[PDB]
């Protein structure tokens, strides 16, 4: 089942650019048609009325399904919370993309001040730069500063339009905390590239629909409610979104040692 | 560094390996899987696979998985252990929710507990008619004890023959299920009214002739049901042990005019000798080629499975199961005999009373030897239970008829302190660890309890 | 205890802390889209496993139900013991006024042994059936021990050996056979018919009628 | 709706209904409720008690 | 791959019940007289 | 009795009151075979080192294993014989590799070994560890020298005895 998702805008595109980030509620595929001919509130029988209230309340959602983020609708996301929560979620995201999408469809970049936390990513072929070769194979697309962008190939695009497909969809991850992003990153972003701001800063947090905030120690993400189908924001108030599928460094490394075995 | 040699097992194969004992399991599981797959493919065995979604894991043979972040060491894997390799199926799914309280109650109960069923109902009926017929037989025995009427013996005989024919018809017709224990319960239930029917035919006042006749015929029937059925043989082993001792006492009271104390001390001697002989006797009785009916453990192995090949496995297992059941029945019967003889000896209003209390203590230690020595949980627990019951029986035999606060306070104090010491020996003592030398010294002490019984047996005999 | 056997489900609801919904009497607002969020169970090892999500506060219903069951089983056991003890109060032989407590015992036997149909958990049902037969056993043993009549002895051993045997035959026959809806209906009604006399007969045992007849 | 606030008789029967339905869900593990023997036998109890009361009154009239 | 389908289900209409009007005062007087 | 198993070697077995099997091995070898009395699942009754010679220097392991102490292991396996055959192949493969080689005996060669052990008397020794290489020295036409290992507790305890002619 690995790397089986497809570029083309039909079919798999419903799940090509989307990533499981956690678990949480969603609206069912059954749609509750209105209980027409409701009696007036003095005539309303207590038991059946209350039972129907409870049915509408609780059958409103399916509990503990995978919660998804679409990479195609926000120019970036910014991750606010405790460091290991944020990192664990980031490793989970990276491994989800690495399993689901091949290296020819999604390429990955990590920009960091602490490369020891990111030493596991070297095994993942998606971090391999096809352009530079070394003894170990393809060059790892991990940089220690935003100034260390010697690519300039992901930075000649225009501003980004949210999808409603680029050849690789670059995912650039930053926990460098550098003011220099706002030069190469406008208010709208870059075309084929989505970003993930670790260590949430006022530069990246300028859009609450992009901020995934760990509100509870277990990794409860709050963000804005989005439509199950279009991934578009439905209303502006921040609310419970998911509990994050946080993953340890050892599991990530183990998966990376698995993924390194393959070259197709 | 330390590396543990262990066995590992998967895919109906066991392999032995040496694992880097202090590296996390998450470091080693993946190439261990590759190793196992290579070895199985070399054997022509279908290799392991991931089915759907889930993850590979290692377990102890008891079933508990190992923490992947932990090494072998700190989760107490040692050299010579066995590990079981699995792909654990994905546990997560949507949580259901039933918003209405009444429906949620009904569905949770129905899902999680077991209803009454006719399979259970027939067993319940058999149990209750067994209890009823033992009450009726014991009641007729009470009446013949109280009154000299010959007429109870026809009633006991007729109820015995009816229930025995019913049991035989059920065992013959309905042998096809493991619910033939209904017939076994009825047969166990119906041998008793036969015993009291034969016993009540002895004329004159009730006593030793009635006792020896009833126990002899009941033990004889319990011996026959071994060769004709061979099912549920622990209880019949205990019963034939009790009937052997009771018949030996009845013949000693008819052929001779021996006192009760002499016979009880003989019975105690026979008990401690038989305790010494019981495992060997069990290993003998293990091979009497009685019918082959698999008990529960053997049945539930033979469902998972099809002097060479599997027929040897089947025979070895059945033979061991018979052995363990015979041994357990024997120990229960001896336990009953031991407590009943010690209770019969320790009359408080006797001049020799200090001596049988010593016999009690010596037997108590001797039993605790076997309790620490014998492997089966329910045999060690049998031995411990009877050992305690010695003390309880002699204590009450004093304090009930000896109307003094002194003996009362002594009994009740030892009756609460002594089992608390028995608990203390495992509760506070770290995992019941003592040195092998100290263990062997305790074994010496409780062995040195035995040879004082021999002259005391002579002295209480005369 | 006869009353309490009918209260035992309601009391076992009430003690388990199940509470039935409040009612919106006067508030006149029926739509609430509050969508209660997941309680989240942290993995007991704390060992970096992701936490798991349970559906709502309503997840405690799964605990409360199992508690209610345990209460109900306790109630039926206790009431069993009490009714057997109370029906041990039949000491004298049946000549005189003493067939009335024997008749009362027979009625409460029939009532319990039919009552067992209503309880589906095997240990509640078995608890009622064992209670029912234990009534008959205790009454019979007290007649044969207190009275020295051999006829009483013969009747006691006869009922002890036949009645549970009849129960065994009923257990073997009944779940396999079909039955007529009429027979099923009278096997309902025999419950109520054997239940109803027990209070009048009880007042006969207290001689409430005679005291009120003359006080 | 906390406290000792007033309640209508239609709520009294509505609660008693939910109590019976929960009792049936507790003793049996079905909630199909088209017939219910619980009511029938508590009516039999009521018949027993009312018969004892009636006979007690019939005893009072003697002097 | 698995299957999923949308559905639309109208919820049933709750019961209706006329609120009791309450007995007039003279009825209570009559009741007390009858018992008297 | 005999078997060839899903393993690697043919293995002879004898039974009378429990199972017996023997392995030949070809200066001193390691003494640490006491651990193989307690394999990963099976529990063997004893490990006996056996040796015989003058010339005709022969050296043997004979193993005793009670199935009834091992039922929990046998029940997992398709035969009791296959169980002990595997456990002896384990010991053979553990000994094999050095200058000394090892294999299970065929039961025919087991009767040959019994004949050569008979070929047609001093005290059992309390302290033995140094004795072995000099206890061969007394003049005889035939010597049989053997050492026994038994599971007295979680350790393993040792006894040795000899006879001449």
């Amino acid at each position: 089942s690995s790397r089986m998702w497809e570029r083309q805008p039909d079919g798999k595109d419903l799940n090509f650019g989307v990533v499981r980030v956690g678990v949480g509620m969603t609206r069912p595929e059954v749609t509750w048609g209105e209980p027409q001919n409701m009696p007036t509130d003095i005539e309303l029988e207590p038991v059946t009325g209350k039972a129907l209230q409870e049915f509408g309340r609780y059958q409103s959602v399916v509990y503990n399904l995978p919660k998804m983020v679409s990479l195609l609708v926000e120019p970036w996301y910014s991750l606010v919370g405790e460091r290991e929560q944020v990192l664990g979620l980031t490793r989970a995201i990276i491994c989800q993309l690495a399993f689901s999408h091949g290296p020819d469809h999604v390429q990955m970049i990590v920009v960091t001040s602490d490369p020891d936390r990111w030493d596991w990513v070297k095994w993942i072929p998606h971090f391999g730069d096809p352009r530079r070769r070394d003894a170990a194979g393809n060059a790892r697309m991990v940089y220690t500063s935003v100034r260390e962008f010697a690519t300039e190939q992901a930075e000649l695009f225009a501003g980004r339009g949210s999808f409603t497909t680029p050849t690789p969809h670059h995912v650039i991850i930053s926990d460098i905390e550098d003011p220099q992003w706002e030069y190469v990153i406008s208010s709208e972003g870059v075309d084929g590239v989505t970003f993930f701001d670790l260590t949430g800063s006022p530069l990246w947090t300028g859009a609450p629909q992009r901020v995934l905030r760990f509100t509870d120690s277990a990794g409860v993400i709050e963000t804005l409610p989005r439509d199950r189908d279009t991934w578009m924001v439905i209303d502006d108030n921040a609310w419970f979104f998911a509990l994050a599928d946080q993953m340890s460094e050892a599991d990530a490394e183990q998966f990376a040692h698995q993924m390194a075995h393959w070259r197709l | 560094p330390q590396a543990a040699v262990v066995a590992i097992m998967a895919a109906d194969v066991q392999i032995a390996v040496v694992l880097d004992a202090h590296a996390p399991i998450s470091v080693m599981i993946d190439p261990l899987l590759k190793v196992v797959n290579t070895r199985l493919r070399e054997l022509g065995v279908a290799p392991l696979e991931a089915k759907g979604r889930g993850r590979w894991m290692l377990c102890l043979v008891d079933g508990t998985p190992l923490r992947p972040n932990l090494s072998l060491t700190e989760q107490e894997v040692y050299d010579g252990d066995r590990l079981w390799l699995k792909f654990l199926e994905d546990t997560e799914h949507r949580s259901e929710v039933i918003e209405h309280i009444s429906t949620a109650v009904a569905t949770n109960l129905s899902k999680r507990f077991a209803p009454i069923d006719p399979v259970v109902a027939v067993q319940v009926g058999a149990t209750m008619v067994a209890v009823g017929v033992l009450l009726g037989s014991a009641l007729l025995g009470w009446w013949r004890w109280q009154h000299e009427s010959w007429l109870p013996a026809p009633f006991a005989a007729v109820i015995a023959v009816l229930v025995l024919t019913v049991a035989t018809m059920i065992l013959a017709r309905s042998k096809t299920v493991p619910d033939r224990r209904v017939g076994d319960i009825l047969l166990l239930s119906g041998l008793v009214p036969l015993a009291v029917a034969i016993a009540a035919t002895a004329p004159g006042p009730v006593g030793a002739p009635h006792a020896v006749l009833g126990f002899g015929v009941f033990g004889v029937a319990a011996m026959l049901v071994m060769r004709f059925t061979g099912r549920r043989l622990g209880v019949y082993t205990a019963l034939v042990t009790l009937c052997a001792a009771a018949t030996a006492a009845g013949l000693a009271r008819m052929v001779l005019l021996t006192s009760a104390v002499t016979l009880l001390t003989c019975v105690l001697l026979a008990c401690v000798l038989m305790y010494h002989g019981a495992p060997a006797l069990s290993r003998w009785l293990s091979g009497i080629r009685l019918p082959v009916f698999p008990s529960a453990t053997s049945r539930w192995v033979f469902e998972a499975r099809p002097l060479e090949g599997p027929a040897s496995v089947r025979d070895v297992l059945l033979r061991a199961e018979r052995a363990r059941s015979f041994l357990t029945g024997l120990l229960v019967g001896l336990g009953v005999l031991t407590v009943v003889c010690l209770a019969g000896l320790c009359d408080p209003h006797a001049g020799r009373r200090w001596l049988p209390l010593l016999l009690a203590a010596f037997t108590f230690g001797f039993l605790i030897l076997r309790g620490r020595s014998y492997v089966d949980r329910w045999q060690a627990i049998t031995l411990a239970a009877t050992a305690v019951l010695i003390i309880a029986a002699v204590a009450v035999r004093y304090v009930l008829v000896s109307g003094s606060p002194a003996v009362l306070s002594a009994g009740v104090a030892v009756l609460v302190l002594l089992p608390a010491a028995g608990l203390t020996a495992a509760a506070v003592v770290p995992n019941t660890i003592y040195s092998p030398l100290f263990r062997k010294i305790v074994e010496w002490i409780e062995y040195l309890c035995l040879m004082p019984i021999f002259p005391l047996a002579l002295w209480l005999m005369n | 205890c006869v009353l309490m056997y009918h209260g035992a489900p309601a009391l076992s609801r009430w003690l388990s802390g199940i509470r039935l919904p409040v009612f919106p009497s006067a508030t006149s607002r029926w739509v609430f889209e509050a969508r209660p969020d997941l309680p989240t169970t942290v993995v007991v090892s704390g060992g970096g496993q992701p936490t798991l999500e349970g559906p709502a506060s309503v997840r405690d219903v799964l605990l409360r139900a199992e508690r209610a069951r345990s209460f109900l089983t306790g109630l039926l056991v206790g009431l069993g013991v009490l009714t057997v003890v109370c029906l041990a109060g039949l000491c004298d032989p049946h000549a005189g006024r003493r067939w009335l407590p024997l008749l009362l015992a027979a009625f409460t036997f029939g009532f319990l042994i039919l009552r067992g149909r209503s309880y589906v958990d095997r240990w509640q049902a078995i608890t009622l059936a064992a209670t029912a037969v234990l009534i008959i056993a205790a009454v019979a043993v007290r007649y044969v021990l207190v009275s020295g009549s051999p006829a009483v002895l013969s009747a006691g051993v006869a009922v002890l050996v036949l009645l549970p045997a009849a129960g065994l035959t009923a257990a073997a026959v009944v779940p396999n056979t079909i039955y007529s809806p009429l027979f099923r209906k009278i096997v309902e009604w025999i419950e109520y018919l054997c239940l109803m006399p027990i209070f009048p007969l009880a007042l006969w045992l207290m001689n409430v009628y005679e005291a009120i007849r003359y006080r | 709706g906390y406290g000792l606030g007033l309640s209508t008789r239609t709520q009294v029967t509505g609660y008693q209904f939910l109590a019976r339905r929960t009792a049936m869900a507790l003793t049996r593990w079905r909630v199909r409720m088209e017939v219910e023997p619980g009511r029938r036998q508590v009516l039999a109890v009521v018949a027993s008690v009312s018969a004892a009361g009636v006979i007690c009154l019939g005893a009072l009239l003697w002097s | 791959a698995p299957v999923v389908k949308p559905e639309n289900i109208v919820l049933p209409t709750p019961l209706s019940v006329p609120p009791p009007e309450g007995k007039p005062w003279w009825l209570v007087v009559v009741g007390v007289l009858v018992v008297g | 009795d005999h078997q060839r198993r899903f393993g690697h070697d043919v293995v002879g077995i004898r039974e009378y009151q429990g199972q017996l099997v023997a392995v030949v091995t070809v200066w001193l070898p390691v003494e640490a075979v006491a651990a193989r009395l307690r394999q990963f699942d099976v529990r063997l009754d004893a490990i006996d080192i056996v040796s015989v010679g003058t010339d005709e220097h022969h050296t043997w392991l004979v193993l005793r294993m009670d199935p009834q102490r091992n039922v929990a292991a046998v029940a997992a396996r398709d035969s009791v014989a296959a169980t002990l055959a595997a456990a002896t192949e384990r010991l053979a493969h553990d000994l094999n590799g050095r200058r000394w080689t090892a294999r299970p005996l065929t039961s025919s060669e087991i009767d040959d070994m019994d004949a050569t052990v008979l070929a047609g008397w001093v005290s059992p020794r309390d302290i033995t560890s140094e004795t072995l290489e000099r206890l061969w020295l007394p003049d005889t036409e035939a010597t049989a020298v053997t050492v026994r290992l038994r599971p007295r507790h979680g350790g393993v305890e040792v006894s040795a005895w000899v006879r001449y002619h």
